[PDB]
RNA sequence: ACUAUGGUUUUUAUU
RNA sequence: ACGACCAGGGCUACACACGUGCUACAAUGGCGCAUACAAAGAGAAGCGACCUCGCGAGAGCAAGCGGACCUCAUAAAGUGCGUCGUAGUCCGGAUUGGAGUCUGCAACUCGACUCCAUGAAGUCGGAAUCGCUAGUAAUCGUGGAUCAGAAUGCCACGGUG
RNA sequence: CUGCAUGGCUGUCGUCAGCUCGUGUUGUGAAAUGUUGGGUUAAGUCCCGCAACGAGCGCAACCCUUAUCCUUUGUUGCCAG
RNA sequence: AAGCUUGAGUCUCGUAGAGGGGGGUAGAAUUCCAGGUGUAGCGGUGAAAUGCGUAGAGAUCUGGAGGAAUACCGGUGGCGAAGGCGGCCCCCUGGACGAAGACUGACGCUCAGGUGCGAAAGCGUGGGGAGCAAACAGGAUUAGAUACCCUGGUAGUCCACGCCGUAAACGAUGUCGACUUGGAGGUUGUGCCCUUGAGGCGUGGCUUCCGGAGCUAACGCGUUAAGUCGACCGCCUGGGGAGUACGGCCGCAAGGUUAAAACUCAAAUGAAUUGACGGGGGCCCGCACAAGCGGUGGAGCAUGUGGUUUAAUUCGAUGCAAC
């Protein structure tokens, strides 16, 4: 995965390295991410699809 | 491109489809024709229509 | 594989000056015999220099940005398919392959001497209607000379 | 986007 | 006697083709002269120098050292000169033949060597197909064990590269 | 006579990166795991994950040897003066 | 023999949706019709040919005809006892569900025989016939080719009244009721709020995967159970044959129904572990290739296994690992 300038480096994270396909971010699957966080995100999303 | 030249073309407007091998150099041997090509829309499906298709087997 | 190196150590010759004409006498050359070639070295190029450049240190050397490949076509197989794929000369080959066949048919004849024979393919170097045109016009022999393929 | 054709092989101790 | 001494057969017999190697079909060739440089092995019925004679092999006379010293032993290719201008050829060698030279219990049979006489096929090869790394490949030289004698097999050492 | 009894040799994968085992762990169990994933290598080579951490054979260490420097012997080998 | 509301059933205003018909509403190109535009090949294959072509095959415009079929949206989303159901609107209609009140009053469950249902195929009669397509006839390729591949083509594919009830009819789980633990992601009502959130918090109806316990040989099933238990029905008792055989039934009929045995094996069956391997799914090296360059077998020599053979042509070795 790749979004902006990134490239020139460096940004941190670094998602478009070691790809390659499957099992990838497994460190943020089973339990502890998430919960209200992407719920907040997505209503802020939706606050902004007006008109 | 030589079987029009009595009609007087300048402005020419391309639409391109479907994947085949054959959809690059027709461009070329076009603009080697004497005409203005700065639109060129590639309009390969996306498929829509087709009856249905039928497809049914594997893979 | 897991070779690769690469490249060998060259001069230019101590006689002659030339870093080309050191690589002349392992041309038209046969069992290590260099001697043999060394006394067709300058010797034989007087009926060259007649056509090409001027003095026997030039009379090779001018052609230099010629007789070398800069493009080539490749041949490579998938499947039940053959293909061939245009590329590009690697700078030290780019460098190189100035001599390698330019004298090619001097070899066996039955008609006239070495000093001879190496006159009349240097003749065809710039030309290329002459003899074995096949082994220096087949760089462009699957590209622009035939599009039949493609 | 892509190669189309490989049948047959007649047996024995795990000291 | 399925034990093995003597005397002959053989294993080099050919009613089938073939595999690996060699050498040709040659002109950076072949033949004949000139010119320039080695490494490693071998030497007590030894290595055999030098010299003479015999178309020659070799025989006769006979030195020096049992070998870092004396000997096997003019390294060859490379360079130069002479030559054919592509002819079954100055190419090519199998066969049909002669006369000598050596060893050995003995060589007709089932050996080597030398100098000469005849000189075919072969014009780069079915269906196709082998191999490769840097003092290496290529190519041209040298030595040695098996021997009384006797390999294109076997094992090794230089040049040029 | 025959390795279809054996002392003892010897063929080939291959000189491949592979094969086992202590004390654990997995499964109902014979057994499997350890040695399969990740970055890497001539390689089970070196490291990280990870139910393993380690050990022996192969590999590697170790040892010889070549390209440099240093030193002992000199005719019959060598020969700058 | 009287009650109860707690299983079963009913009414208001409302709700999602490929449930089942019939009538409406539309287009595409292969096709067909006419008049134009307009041409040397068209089709297919690894490569071709049968076939179709200058008499226009091939390609295509314009207005008309016709048969199969419905992309998008459509989501690990719905409907239902299965089999089935996905252009769109209407009329008629089956099934299911919500808010708050009002009712019947055990009206419930299972089932021999009955009774009622079929995806696709086969069939009676009358329509249908674009594109494909069993059968059948040719072109390939094969020592076959009769097949896969290519060109044609009848039944079939569709419609309608019917005939025959088949299945991997599949989650291989007879039917019903009840108790037993959590998570993520979809999906549709409704109370209070003009949602003024592009909805929040209570709370009914549905719902795909994960998986604490329990079952199991292992796969699998999992509060949606193959778990823990009752109510009613039918099902096996060793393979090999075989729902085959004998008989009636019902159908025009292939079938469907209940359903063996002489003989034969004294045995078979289920799950996945380690080898062995692939004409697999992936990764890594080697003159295995690429690229370059020099050879081999035909002639004539040197020489030996196997074959021929005198009088013996000694034994042993015949895959990579003999000659």
């Amino acid at each position: 995965i790749k979004v902006r300038e990134n490239e020139p480096f460096d940004v941190a994270l670094r998602r478009f390295k070691r790809s390659c396909e499957k099992a990838g971010v497994l460190a943020e699957v089973r339990r502890r991410e998430f919960y209200e966080k992407p719920t907040t995100e997505r209503k802020r999303a939706k606050a902004s699809a007006v008109k | 491109a030589d079987a029009v030249k009595e009609y007087g073309i300048k402005n020419l407007e391309v639409m391109v489809k479907g994947p085949g091998p054959g959809r690059e150099s027709t461009i070329r041997a076009l603009n080697a024709a004497g005409f203005r090509i700065t639109n060129i829309t590639d309009v390969t499906p996306i498929p829509h229509n087709g009856c249905r298709p039928p497809k049914k087997r594997r893979v | 594989r897991r070779r690769v190196i690469g490249q060998r150590k060259i001069l230019p010759d101590p006689k002659f000056g030339s870093e080309l004409l050191a690589k002349f006498v392992n041309i038209l050359m046969v069992d290590g015999k260099k001697s043999t070639a060394e006394s067709i070295v300058y010797s034989a190029l007087e009926t060259l220099a007649q056509r090409s450049g001027k003095s026997e240190l030039e009379a090779f050397e001018v052609a230099l940005e010629n007789v070398r490949p800069t493009v080539e076509v490749k041949s490579r197989r998938v499947g039940g398919s053959t293909y061939q794929v245009p590329v590009e000369v690697r700078p030290v080959r780019r460098n190189a392959l100035a001599m390698r066949w330019i004298v090619e048919a001097a070899r066996k004849r039955g008609d006239k001497s070495m000093a001879l024979r190496l006159a009349n393919e240097l003749s065809d170097a710039a030309e290329n209607k002459g003899t074995a045109v096949k082994k220096r016009e087949d760089v462009h022999r699957m590209a622009e000379a035939n599009k039949a393929f493609a």
